[PDB]
């Protein structure tokens, strides 16, 4: 049981921010004063963000 | 096109169909003022006929 239990504790923390898979990033910016976007502060709407 | 860019460019869209229609009103007043100038016309045709 404790090898079947580190085995899994990898996998898990592996499939975190290793091999996790992410959203498109289309972006839109509403404020005309923002000339240039940094393209990593890109984030999901609000209401999207609900359900995941 | 995202909905949020449509949605900004149909507040700039109706804004540009109500340019058209003032152009269109400013149309008119081209139009009135061609008349004005018919009218003056109006003897150099009673001339002609």
């Amino acid at each position: 049981t404790f090898e079947h239990l580190n085995r899994d504790t990898l996998r898990y923390i592996n499939l975190l921010k290793r091999l996790s898979v992410d959203l498109a990033k289309q972006v839109e910016v509403s404020d005309p004063s923002v000339t240039v976007y940094e393209m990593d502060k890109w984030v999901p709407s609000e209401k999207l963000q609900g359900i995941l | 096109k995202g909905p949020k860019e449509l949605e900004s460019i149909n507040a700039s869209m109706k804004s540009d169909i109500e340019n058209v229609r003032q152009e269109v009103s400013s149309y008119k007043e081209k139009w009135l003022r061609d008349a004005e100038i018919f009218g003056k016309i109006t003897s150099i045709f009673k001339e002609e006929l």
